[PDB]
């Protein structure tokens, strides 16, 4: 379940399995320094058994690592707050207006902010500008009609910009 | 026409009429027989509202 | 960005610390008795909370 | 330089409403409330007097306050 | 009385000999000028009721459903436009005459003389109502929705005229002096229980029940907003008025006949409650709260405290308002988008930031908040209830928990938390709609101020 | 004033203090700026609306009601004879209710008054308490609501009927 | 004691006159939180006195007003009193609650 | 200080204005909880010293 | 104490028991022991509106405290002597509350015992 | 609760953590390098780094993202992506 | 070294022991990189039918919509009386029913009789 | 403006049919497409899922839906209404179940005991009744001002 592939490349499991170890041993101990300690010696650990040239004998030991991770595994991890289920979690998401939106003022304000105004228009030439041929002849042209990816090409032809750019550069700083 | 003539002056209107339920009438009424039933010396609210004197029960 | 450089809070915990340490004797002093207080106790039924709480 | 442009949804129409409310509940209100202050402070409430005999009353005449 | 009545006949040909851009003036202004003419009326003092003509009565507890129904009429003409403005003038005179007849028929129905009348204004309350919704329904299934309507209702309100012409050939004239200061325990016998259970019965479809409850849920989210909001409020609460006034008869037998139907009215309460938690379709919600309520007011009804009628008609009054009021609010979430589903349409926080206090105050008036008539109400039917039996609590509390918890999520579903970043079209607050807003929410505060009014018969 | 006769108030018992201080006393201190600031335009405001009062002469009345014969003396139909007396009797359960609730305020008062001191000076007033809501549960109480006065006479004729079997089998 | 009653009642009705500034105001103040504040500090000031005057003497006392709904057998009102526990137990919330507003003014400034 | 004026001159004026003359024309009203009379003091109303305590030894 | 060891683990006859505290008529070995002063004036008890499950022994004490408290407010530290007076009285009633359960206890233990070895 | 930031400073303070590293030499420590072809660490050194930068600045990046690094120029990139760093 | 987590109604496994994702069929990749496919499909055709500054209005999800009259109108079609609905419709419908029936009945009977003799709180019981 | 084939007329037979229809109708894999069956609980063909979507989904997918979870093509689920978060947490335990169940019902059960063992065997200073100096503090109980004089003294010791 990921964006680019469909199987995620082994030794990619293998490696989520050693950043949530590490995470829950932070989690786990605390003081820091014994914390260093815990953590060379899982590294050790790890490097104990790194140039296995076998695959049935590497997965084995990932499902028995699975074994004694979840048994020794611990009930809150330290995440981040701003990591999902943290304490954050988008605490300060209550200005987050997408900029769809204020073009839908009164004139007044309008003429309040007049530089703005006239530059998010020139923005929206911009957008409609380069929006019909090269953005949709990209869309049909090389991709096949299974698109296969998520991933989408850079404009590389000669000018303007890669598709779908507006929501993507258009959202709020993530800290109002 | 929805409040400016409606709302407060109907509230106005609604927030002082005459007693609904005869409310201080009563009240000057259970001050009258209650005052006049104890300065007579009768204990105030006797039972049996329908007269015992004005009854013909079935007999047995 | 550590930072109590700031008149409120200094003033708000400052004023707190002060009802929080005379008017808890001050509160409880001036009170009508509306009960009996017990005032006899044996050895280690009014030294035990301190020794608890100690250990 | 340092400020950064705030982001709202929208103000004129909100405020738009809220002052014709307040200021429409505030044509009528303030002169109904000058006029029962006037009221209960020259005509006042009534007195307390009995019913005098061989006298029959209105069926208003019996009321307390002047404008019921 | 008939000074109230013949200016709304008088205001039926103002649609018509009024010119275009001028329909809604004449009829808003001079609607709102009946209002002042329905707010006149409480002259009534104390022992009797007042009796206004040869004809007919004002009773203490039709004056308050009157004062409801004429001022839920200009609140409604002023909602039901924008969603049929697009089409023609010839037919928005049509809509509008219809509305004003509808109401006409109300009037009639509210202040009738004797059962038979009330019956004749009872289908009249209905026949219109069905083609509003039947011609402009808005969804493919309306046509299933007023067929349900029609039948349900006149099934069930078949054999109150029997009855009532039983009435009147055995005990002379209907009037409800004559018809009361005469009665008499009419003992065990079969027919007592037919005929009450015909009575009680065709008002039970009328609340509705709960066995005979999705009547009503398909003529809610399958209507517009002028037919629905008239539908709730004032047909089920008529109903309630006309059981209220019917029930001074067949008192010695109803205690004997009246348990299962309290106890279909208590468990399809708790059903009802639970059945509009966990439902999408936001419109269908405001009508299983209804049967919730009117379950309520059921129970209330069929034990004969008082206390319990008093609470009663508040708590009928209340929800009228506020089932009027989320009717509206349900309006505005569908004029911004055309969905009518619950989990797609969400954010507005931001966006439309002050109608997040009116869906605030909706929820706390179904969330029976703690100093308006809704929970007073609801609370003098607890006390009488827990009078008539000291074991009943569990499901008045289980209702009351349920009851908070779903117009809570019914708030916090669609307006909290989060814009789904693809709505990209919606307009700021109208003034229209906070407008109709303010005339929903504050007469229910100030009757809340002041509740003198809304008590029942025996204040 | 007012009737003080129908209402029961007994009079005060107020000490006279005695410092024994020197703070000085900071409540006759404030009590003493308070009258002087707020108490002198009250009084002053309060004359002057007075003698607007004074100036213009409103009364109202008690309206009184005659007496009505009977409901027993009413025969089977009697439809303005029952009115009359419909009406009548319910006015009764009207300042009935009104009696109830003095007697209410009353054991309010009397409450709030004694304090700590519950059933002292207060045990009578509580015994008249219970002797009125005897007579009113005994009466008023368990009939219902859709009463016009039939279903109380009913009541009553069954209750002593029941009394007078109940005496005459215990005697 | 018209003082005791009157001043209790204006320790109440001092708390409601940002409702009505707010809802009249449409020009919303800039030091509305300095305005809170010193009239919650009024507040404390003026719940000062009866605590005093309480303890000092007794004097327990109820006040009750403006019966709605005196219908059945039973009546009640807006209805309030001063024993010792309502009585004394008010400043200690405000002053509590005084210094919330203060740490309210600080902690939530970049919002 | 113009502020404590207007904001708590006002409404005290306006609650005792109140609560004399409406509050005590209503007659059952409010009511109080009397202070207490000790057997060794003297009244300031009408006045008469109360009997004292007897002997108290043995302490 | 060791009262509610023995009671719990050993025997509750000789222990007599809360609730159900007189268990011996009076005067058995009393002879002419009643005095119970209390000059306290028990009307002047009910002018004085005391607490309720205070309206007792030592009052006289808490009369006089209440009284120099009420005379003398704002001196906040002055009543003091007579507050440990009204402790002392307390302590003695306290101690004689011990005193007619260890006396109850010796004399059900000792009489009991002696009867139901030798009889 | 303003913290300023800047793409310059953002990038010493990176370059700065990186040069405290042991196995690397901070002789030869360039904005624009690769990270398993030429400084000598394995994937593991690499995802260390990852976690020490992570516990540093108080964010986490994710396992579907920490494959796709490689170099510090897109560190300091999605970094400022994540702060947004502009006046 | 564990109980090796037993599934359950709310215990949800985690994706780390799955243990399926061990002897992984090559036909199993083909049908994640066909989910994959089905995925890529569906967002390419949102963010063209979502990022168009031409359009105005909502994005018109069809299958929102499909479950919705899935949930609501596609009830009493289809429908066949089993044993199953019939017995959990007379369990769901009549029991609880008939329970709260026969206990009210049972307090009311106490109320009556205890009333019938007279030995009642009734010394006042004013609002009934 | 909608389509009554995108709706989902009747059961999952034939197998041909349906199948094709499901699979090319809810954008969904032949095979993981799973009817209930038709048992008779109405349901139509609507497909089985495995029912957790909060806990499971990881937020570093990034999909669209930043709350519903949802990532605008699935067939949705039957009971989704019940399967938000903020409505149902259905994380993975983090031991088990039923060794969550038995341990707090062990606690609390022994707890309960150890209730009803205290309510049985109190404790107490060992100390005789009060001695209110009255007629046990009679007059300023109910009443009964000459009634009952009721004969209870206290004796000293």
């Amino acid at each position: 379940f990921l964006p680019s592939a469909a199987y995620l490349t082994h030794q990619q499991k293998v490696l989520q399995l050693y950043k949530r170890a590490l995470r829950h041993l932070e989690s786990r101990c605390v003081h820091r320094d014994k914390y260093r300690y815990f953590a060379c010696l899982l590294r050790a650990r790890f490097d104990e058994h790194k140039n296995e040239k076998d695959m049935v004998k590497a997965t084995q030991l990932l499902r028995e690592a699975e074994k004694e991770f979840w048994h020794g595994q611990h009930p809150q991890p330290y995440i981040f707050p701003e990591s999902p289920g943290g304490t954050s979690y988008e605490r300060y998401e209550c200005y987050k207006v997408p900029e769809w939106c204020l073009d839908d003022w009164h004139p007044s304000e309008k003429a309040m902010y007049p530089d703005y105004f006239a530059k998010r228009e020139q923005w929206k030439k911009l957008r409609r500008e380069s929006w019909e041929r090269e953005v949709k002849q990209l869309q049909e042209e090389t991709p096949v009609g299974g698109p296969r990816t998520e991933a989408l090409p850079p404009a590389r032809k000669q000018g303007d910009l890669p598709p779908l750019w507006w929501h993507i550069v258009t959202r709020p700083r993530e800290r109002p | 026409f929805g409040f400016s003539i409606v709302l407060v002056l109907g509230s106005t209107f609604v927030a002082y009429l005459p007693d609904y339920r005869m409310q201080e009438w009563a009240r000057r009424e259970a001050e009258r027989l209650v005052k006049y039933r104890e300065a007579h010396g009768l204990p105030l609210m006797e039972s049996n509202c329908f007269d015992p004197s004005k009854i013909q029960l079935p007999e047995d | 960005n550590i930072n109590e450089n700031n008149p409120f809070l200094i003033n708000s915990i400052k004023r707190l610390l002060i009802g929080s340490l005379f008017a808890g004797f001050i509160i409880s002093n001036n009170i009508p008795p509306m009960t009996i207080p017990q005032m006899t106790m044996p050895h280690y039924l009014k030294m035990t909370a301190l020794t608890v709480t100690i250990l | 330089g340092k400020r950064l442009f705030i982001i709202k949804p929208s103000g004129f129409y909100d405020k738009r409403f809220l002052k014709l409310l307040r200021f429409y509940i505030l044509l009528t209100g303030i002169p109904v409330v000058i006029g029962i202050t006037l009221i209960n402070v020259f005509i006042g409430e009534a007195e307390l007097a009995e019913i005098p005999e061989g006298y029959v009353p209105e069926h208003w005449e019996y009321f307390k306050h002047p404008i019921s | 009385m008939l000074k109230y009545i013949i200016p709304t006949m008088m205001l039926m040909p103002l649609t018509w000999l009024s010119k275009n851009s001028m329909i809604w003036i004449n009829t808003t202004l001079h609607s709102l000028l009946i209002s002042l003419t329905s707010l006149l009326l409480l002259n009534q003092f104390g022992d009797n009721s007042l009796n206004f003509s040869l004809t007919f009565f004002s009773d203490s507890l039709s004056t308050p459903l009157l004062i409801l129904t004429m001022w839920l009429l200009p609140l409604m003409l002023m909602a039901s436009q924008h969603h049929l403005s697009k089409e023609n003038l010839a037919r928005k005179k049509l809509f509008i005459s219809m509305l004003i007849l509808l109401q006409l028929f109300l009037i009639m129905t509210f202040t009738a003389t004797e059962l038979i009348f009330f019956y004749i204004m009872f289908e009249a309350t209905l026949v219109p109502t069905l083609i509003i919704i039947t011609r402009w329904g808005n969804q493919t299934e309306r046509l299933n929705a007023g067929l349900y309507f029609l039948f349900y209702t006149l099934a069930g309100s078949l054999p109150l005229l029997v009855a009532l012409i039983y009435i009147q050939n055995t005990m002379g004239s209907l009037n409800f002096l004559i018809l009361q200061y005469w009665v008499q325990p009419m003992p065990n016998s079969w027919s007592n229980t037919f005929m009450w259970l015909a009575c009680m019965m065709a008002f039970m479809v009328k609340m509705p029940l709960y066995g005979l409850h999705l009547w009503l849920p398909k003529a809610h989210v399958e209507a517009p907003i002028a037919g629905s909001m008239v539908l709730a409020a004032i047909l089920l609460k008529l109903g309630g008025y006309g059981m209220m006034r019917i029930t001074l008869l067949l008192n010695p037998i109803t205690d004997f006949m009246a348990y299962p139907f309290i106890m279909l009215s208590l468990w399809g309460m708790i059903m009802t409650s639970s059945i509009c938690l966990r439902q999408t379709d936001l419109k269908s919600l405001i009508a299983y709260s209804s049967v919730s309520h009117m379950a309520l007011v059921i129970v209330a009804i069929l034990i004969q405290t008082p206390w319990s009628y008093m609470g009663a008609t508040a708590l009928m009054i209340a929800h009228g308002l506020t089932s009027s009021m989320l009717f509206c609010l349900a309006n505005s979430n569908y004029e911004r988008v055309h969905s009518r589903t619950m989990i797609l349409a969400r954010g507005l926080q931001t966006l439309l930031p002050l109608m997040a206090a009116w869906w605030l105050l909706a929820s706390l008036t179904n969330l029976a908040l703690p100093p308006s008539i809704n929970l007073i109400g609801e609370l003098f039917v607890v006390m009488s209830t827990f009078s008539w039996s000291n074991i009943t609590i569990i499901l008045m509390g289980l209702n009351m928990v349920i009851t908070a918890l779903y117009s809570l999520y019914m708030l916090i579903t669609t307006q909290r938390g989060k814009h789904t970043h693809h709505i990209n079209n919606i307009l700021p607050s109208f003034t229209r709609e906070n407008a109709l807003m303010s005339l929903h929410m504050l007469p229910l505060l100030l009757l809340s101020l002041n509740p003198k009014i809304i008590l029942g018969p025996l204040y | 004033s007012w009737d003080k006769d129908v209402y029961p108030e007994p009079p005060r018992r107020t000490p006279a203090p005695s410092p024994q201080t020197s703070l000085p006393n900071p409540i006759t201190y404030l009590t003493k700026a308070f009258d002087l600031l707020v108490d002198r335009p009250v009084t002053l405001v309060r004359e002057f609306i007075e003698r607007q009062h004074a100036k213009n002469k409103y009364y109202y009345y008690h309206r009184e009601f005659r007496r009505v014969p009977d409901i027993t003396e009413c025969h089977e139909k009697d439809v303005l004879c029952m009115f009359e007396a419909e009406m009548q009797w319910k006015r009764d359960y009207k300042v009935d209710q009104e009696i109830v609730n003095i007697i209410q305020e009353r054991l309010k008062a009397c409450q709030q008054r004694e304090g700590e001191s519950h059933r002292q000076n207060c045990a009578k007033e509580l015994q008249q308490f219970t002797q009125v809501v005897k007579a009113y549960q005994d009466r008023y109480h368990d009939l219902g609501a859709h009463y016009s006065a039939r279903k109380c006479l009913a009541k009553q004729k069954q209750r002593m009927l029941a009394e007078r079997k109940a005496t005459k089998e215990a005697a | 004691m018209n003082l005791f009653s009157s001043l209790t009642l204006v320790t109440l009705i001092l708390l409601t006159m940002p409702i009505a500034a707010i809802n009249f105001n449409t020009h919303k103040f800039t030091n509305y939180p300095l305005y809170v504040k010193t009239t919650i500090s009024c507040a404390f000031i003026t719940s000062m006195i009866p605590t005093m005057m309480f303890i000092h003497t007794g004097q327990e006392m109820i006040i009750s007003n403006w019966h709605w709904l005196t219908i059945q057998t039973l009546k009640l009102s807006l209805s309030f009193k001063m024993d010792f526990f309502s009585m004394m137990f008010v400043p200690v919330a405000l002053f509590v609650t005084w210094s919330i507003m203060e740490f309210s003014m600080w902690y939530m400034h970049s919002d | 200080s113009i502020f404590a004026f207007t904001h708590v001159l006002i409404p005290v004026w306006i609650i005792h204005y109140y609560l004399k003359y409406h509050v005590t024309t209503k007659p059952y009203t409010i009511v109080e909880k009397k202070p207490r009379i000790f057997p060794g003091d003297t009244i300031l109303e009408t006045g008469e010293v109360i009997p004292p305590m007897k002997e108290f030894p043995d302490q | 104490g060791a009262h509610l060891a023995r009671r719990y683990l050993g025997d509750a006859s000789v222990e007599p028991e809360p609730l159900r505290m007189p268990t011996f008529p009076p005067d058995y070995g009393f002879p002419e022991r009643k005095e119970r002063e209390m000059v306290a004036t028990q009307q002047e008890m009910n002018d004085a509106q005391l607490v309720l499950q205070q309206r007792d022994y030592c009052a006289h004490y808490l009369i006089r405290f209440l009284k120099c408290k009420r005379d003398s407010f704002p001196n906040f530290l002055a009543c003091k002597h007579e507050q440990h007076d009204w402790d002392y009285c307390e302590h003695l009633d306290y101690v004689k509350r011990m005193k007619e359960f260890e006396r109850e206890r010796r004399l059900l233990q000792r009489k009991k015992r002696r009867e139901q070895r030798e009889a | 609760d303003a913290p300023p930031l800047t793409l310059e400073g953002i990038k010493d303070r990176v370059l700065y953590v990186l040069k405290l590293y042991d196995k690397i030499d901070p002789e030869k420590l360039s904005v624009n390098s690769h990270f398993m072809k030429d400084l000598g660490l394995d994937s593991l050194d690499q995802v260390e780094i990852i976690m020490a930068m992570e516990d540093e600045f108080g964010f986490e990046i994710p396992d579907i993202d920490a494959e796709k690094l490689m170099c510090p120029q897109e560190i300091v990139d999605y970094i400022a992506d994540k702060k947004d760093v502009y006046e | 070294s564990f109980p090796k987590y037993e599934p359950s109604r709310l215990a949800s496994l985690p994706t780390t022991l799955d243990p399926a994702e061990y002897d992984i069929s090559s036909e199993t990749r083909k049908a994640q990189a066909e989910r994959l496919a089905i995925r890529s499909r569906l967002k390419r055709e949102y963010q063209l039918q979502y990022n168009d500054p031409s359009r105005r209005g909502v994005v018109e999800d069809p299958a929102l919509i499909r479950w919705t009259c899935a949930r609501s109108a596609n009830v009493y079609p289809n429908f066949r009386p089993n044993t199953k609905t019939s017995l959990l419709g007379a369990l769901f419908g009549i029991g609880p029913l008939i329970f709260w029936y026969y206990v009210f009945k049972t307090d009311r009977d106490r109320k009556e009789k205890l009333i019938q003799e007279g030995k009642l709180d009734r010394t006042f019981n004013i609002s009934y | 403006s909608h389509i009554t084939k995108d709706m989902l007329p009747g059961p999952y037979p034939k197998t041909p049919e349906e199948r094709a229809a499901a699979a090319k109708k809810y954008n969904m894999r032949v095979e993981d497409y799973e009817p209930y069956p038709d048992d008779g609980m109405g349901y139509g063909d609507y497909p089985k899922l495995p029912d957790r979507s909060q806990q499971e989904r990881d937020p570093w997918y990034d999909w669209d839906h930043p709350d519903l979870r949802l990532n605008w093509g699935e067939p949705m689920h039957w009971d989704l209404d019940m399967y938000i978060r903020n409505r149902v947490d259905t994380s993975p335990t983090p031991v088990n179940w039923n060794l969550m169940c038995k341990h707090l019902f062990g606690f609390v059960a022994f707890m309960l005991f150890m209730f009803w063992v205290g309510e049985t065997y109190p404790t107490y200073q060992p100390v005789g009744p009060k001695q209110y100096p009255y007629n046990n503090l009679y007059l300023e109980r109910g009443g009964d001002p000459n009634k009952e004089p009721e004969p209870v003294v206290h004796y000293e010791i």
